[PDB]
């Protein structure tokens, strides 16, 4: 499970929600998943676990 | 506008069928392979409003008069999409300010199939707990891997906001209007369409499908794109085209 982009509320611990879009469902983590009922959906996960989760797109920085 | 020609009957997940041709503004958006992935309605001859979250673009179809999307013996109008008006203040990660406006390239026929709902005024109230009805071709149970042909409908209550927000809390914004959690539920492909409540003996167009539970949950409420919080864009865009 990861996250590119989460956005965070004025706490700390900070309530990041994911704001990762996902066609169709929401990978198998997600607890609480909504979806703009559009063919294929257009679905999100709403839950709040972090703090923002593990990149999906690799990291790209350790080469040279 | 708002009175069809052929009268609803009342007795989407756990809905029911259509009397055939019973809600003429609802047209069916399909792309180029013919594919139905949004629904819509008729606000006039040249109009339909929908979705911001559906993507249509003037690839897609407008087609109006369907009922069974597998039958070839209805009069249906494929109309093309000369212009599309997405409204700018959709925040697509918030699913607020859910409409886009199609304007039409040639005009639909009003027939006893084809035919506008009405729009309410800004200041018109829906009270909490008024049954009202959504209808589209958006999948008859989550699983399903195909939509269904024949157009259907379900009867279902608005909900205060307040009462929504206890379902799903701050994703509610004020330009959304929740209903359901009562044994039904929109779901894939039922998008854009209409939720109606009859004022004064018309059908008036209260919300706009827009999203929900990822399972089409019955026991929790669809989320429709408020039409009431919305109409001034929607009349002060004809007015300018």
């Amino acid at each position: 499970p990861c996250c590119d982009q989460c956005a965070c509320t004025k706490s700390n611990p900070p309530q990041c929600r994911c704001s990762d879009m996902r066609l169709n469902s929401c990978h198998s983590a997600c607890k609480s998943c909504i979806c703009a009922l559009s063919y294929p959906a257009q679905c999100f996960c709403v839950d709040i676990t972090d703090f923002c989760y593990e990149p999906c797109k690799p990291s790209e920085d350790d080469k040279e | 506008c708002g009175v069809p020609a052929i009268q609803p009957v009342l007795s989407i997940v756990n809905g029911e069928e259509a009397v055939p041709g019973s809600w003429p503004w609802q047209v069916s958006l399909q792309d180029k392979t013919g594919f139905h992935f949004c629904g819509g309605s008729l606000i006039n001859e040249n109009w339909v409003v929908t979705a911001a979250h559906c993507g249509v673009t003037t690839s897609d179809v407008v087609v109006a008069g369907e009922f069974d999307q597998g039958s070839s013996s209805e009069k249906i109008q494929k109309l093309k999409i000369a212009k599309v008006f997405k409204n700018s203040k959709y925040n697509s990660l918030t699913i607020n300010n859910d409409i886009t406006l199609l304007k039409l390239s040639t005009a639909a026929s009003f027939s006893q199939t084809v035919s506008a709902v009405c729009l309410p005024s800004a200041s018109d109230d829906f009270a909490a707990g008024t049954t009202c009805v959504t209808t589209g071709w958006g999948l008859t149970r989550y699983t399903n891997a195909n939509t269904p042909d024949r157009l259907q409908q379900a009867s279902l209550p608005l909900l205060s906001n307040t009462n929504c927000k206890k379902y799903w809390g701050t994703k509610i914004k004020d330009a959304m209007i929740c209903a359901g959690a009562s044994g039904v539920s929109s779901c894939m492909g039922d998008s854009g369409g209409p939720l109606v409540c009859k004022k004064n003996g018309a059908w008036t167009l209260v919300g706009i499908v827009s999203w929900g539970s990822s399972t089409c949950s019955t026991s929790t409420p669809g989320v429709y794109a408020r039409v009431t919080a919305l109409v001034n864009w929607v009349q002060q865009t004809l007015a300018a085209n």
